[PDB]
């Protein structure tokens, strides 16, 4: 077995030779962010024709363009050829270079895994993809098109690829505008699948609560769903209820679930903690720009605390919570034991409401590992509150309280607590605050002292 | 070890660079410039003006500083920026960022002997 992998590096023609012999021989390569363009594909399709262990190929955000792109995938066309997973993410993909497609994908039978994310391929493209993708020899278990400039029209095309193939795994979509027609064309695809599909990502679709009576028949279709990604789409509290009937389902064993803002407010976050406390199987949830509210904040505290509730993460940024709230997640904090994940950064909850966390957080039988309270109006004020907590807490792992109000003051006084060996912390998250050379001299001097310690800024 | 100004320089300078045709600037910058290592940073503004212009500014009009320090100063000319703001369907190691572009005059923190950037406070 032998594998090779490049990132972020600007390959010179000596350092680029070197790998040719690589290539032709490795099961796989991974080039990404190279700064490799059509003027090496030619080498690259040279040696990956005569490669017959290669497995995998990733050239991800290199310059290759229609030409490059073109060379690549004609030089995978020998009946040798045993590619598995395969990325030209961010390639500069154009329709014009998309003519090839449905030949590659023909003879290329033990593809798996492709991924062509962020190439401006549209509809065009799309079509020809999918003239590739219905060929009887191409099955995907992976099928990544996130940000591909693709629109209603291309909804049929991949709908009909869907009811005919059975070992689709998971589907990205997202970013490309499908809007609400082309959303309930890929659902109706997606029921009419017999694919086990385990992850399901549309963000940024174009979804409405129009579509959520269609989704919660997909989810219901599909009992194999572990991950469903639905956010930056205008679905709503309604849209919500609509939603979770199929999330209640016994056979529904969701284990993620992203809503990042969806204009969810209150009631909506209410519809989910039923889920929460039904669904044990539900590990990790993001509500995360959305105006739950302190009311909001007070349901999720309260589903959290029942014994139904298994939730490991919970993103929670940018919420409109503030120090009112806090006192919730203390119960939380201080009861849940599944809870080791807590991101609530981008809320203004103030030295009050981190003081209140801290409360919490200065006992030693928390289970919480990670607490992101990044510009949450910290303070120096407050920096003394969390002082304790790194002195006392026996759990807490990472912190970050990037982006605060606080400054030397506050910051010398969370070091002085990290000086102690028997800390826990092992990660302290500092961007974008301001101290002087002086504090730094008192930085550098810790992390010499204890270089198990990270502090990033 | 780097010192604050280069840590400046790696942060928030590229003078050459642009983004107005090209979305993923940011999540190549941000990767490159070793910002998504361990933790995403939120927020980070990249200059798209020669380092010695940027540089210039210390030596322009004394601001305040958010924190309060007394040791900031305004940009006499809106610079060209590109603005990096983390995604929300963001979960380190995964960095998302939406890339976003202006013309603003930009407030930086200047220390130290020479008298160069070290912090980037703000753009107006």
């Amino acid at each position: 077995m032998m594998s090779l992998d490049i990132q972020c590096e600007q390959l010179s023609d000596a350092r680029w030779t070197e790998l040719l012999p690589l290539i032709q021989q490795y099961e796989v390569v991974r080039l990404d962010d190279c700064g490799l363009t059509e003027v090496r594909c030619k080498d690259i399709s040279s040696a990956v024709q005569a490669n017959p262990a290669l497995t995998e190929l990733s050239l991800r955000t290199n310059e290759l363009g229609d030409g490059g792109v073109g060379l690549v995938l004609q030089g995978l066309q020998n009946p040798t050829c045993k590619i598995q997973k395969l990325s030209l993410q961010n390639c500069g993909l154009t329709e014009a270079g998309c003519g090839i497609l449905p030949g590659m994908l023909r003879s290329l039978s033990t593809l798996r895994e492709l991924h062509l994310n962020d190439n401006p391929m549209g509809d065009a493209g799309l079509k020809l993809l999918c003239e590739g993708l219905q060929d009887p020899q191409c099955r995907l278990e992976k099928l990544q098109l996130e940000y591909c400039n693709l629109t209603a029209t291309s909804c049929e095309p991949l709908a009909s690829v869907l009811r005919v193939k059975a070992d689709f795994k998971e589907l990205v979509l997202s970013n490309n505008d499908l809007h609400e027609p082309g959303v309930r064309i890929l659902c109706q695809g997606l029921k009419d699948s017999a694919c086990q599909l385990e992850s399901l990502k549309l963000e940024n679709c174009g979804i409405t609560a129009a579509n959520c009576k269609d989704l919660c028949d997909v989810v219901a279709s599909k009992a194999s769903l572990q991950e469903l990604d639905l956010s930056s789409n205008k679905l709503g509290n309604a849209g919500i209820a609509a939603l979770c009937p199929g999330l209640l389902l016994p056979s529904c064993k969701l284990r993620t679930l992203w809503l990042w803002e969806c204009d969810i407010t209150a009631e909506g976050c209410k519809d989910l903690c039923r889920v929460l406390r039904a669904k044990q199987s539900l590990k990790e949830l993001s509500l995360a720009s959305n105006e739950l509210k302190d009311e909001g904040a007070r349901l999720l505290c309260e589903s959290l605390l029942e014994p139904g509730c298994q939730l490991e993460s919970l993103w929670i940024k940018t919420c409109s919570l503030t120090a009112a709230s806090c006192p919730y997640f203390c119960s939380v904090l201080t009861k849940s034991r599944s809870l080791l994940e807590l991101q609530m950064s981008s809320n203004p909850l103030g030295d009050e409401g981190v003081q209140e966390l801290c409360k919490a957080l200065s006992q030693p039988d928390t289970v919480l590992r990670e607490l992101w309270l990044g510009d949450c109006d910290v303070t120096n004020s407050g920096c003394s509150s969390l002082a304790n907590v790194l002195l006392a807490n026996r759990s807490l792992r990472e912190l970050d309280l990037s982006n605060n109000c606080m400054g030397g003051p506050g910051v010398l006084q969370l070091l002085e607590s990290l000086k102690q060996p028997s800390c826990t912390l092992q990660q302290l998250v500092l961007y974008d605050i301001y101290w002087t050379n002086e504090v730094e001299e008192q930085l550098r001097a810790l992390e010499e002292e204890r270089p198990s310690l990270r502090i990033i800024s | 070890r780097e010192s604050a100004a280069q840590k400046f320089q790696r942060q928030h300078m590229d003078p050459d660079g642009s983004s107005i045709n090209s979305p993923t600037y940011c999540n190549q910058m941000m990767k490159r410039r070793d910002m998504t290592n361990g933790s995403c940073k939120p927020v980070n503004t990249f200059v798209h003006e020669p380092l010695a212009d940027v540089q210039a500014v210390c030596s322009q009009e004394n601001v305040t500083c958010k924190n309060r320090k007394s040791n900031c100063y305004k940009s006499s000319s809106a610079l060209h920026i590109t603005d990096c703001h983390l995604k929300g369907n963001s979960k380190y190691p995964n960095c998302d960022y939406k890339t976003t572009q202006y013309q603003k005059h930009i407030i930086v923190a200047c220390e130290g002997n020479p008298y160069v950037p070290v912090h980037f406070d703000a753009t107006v």
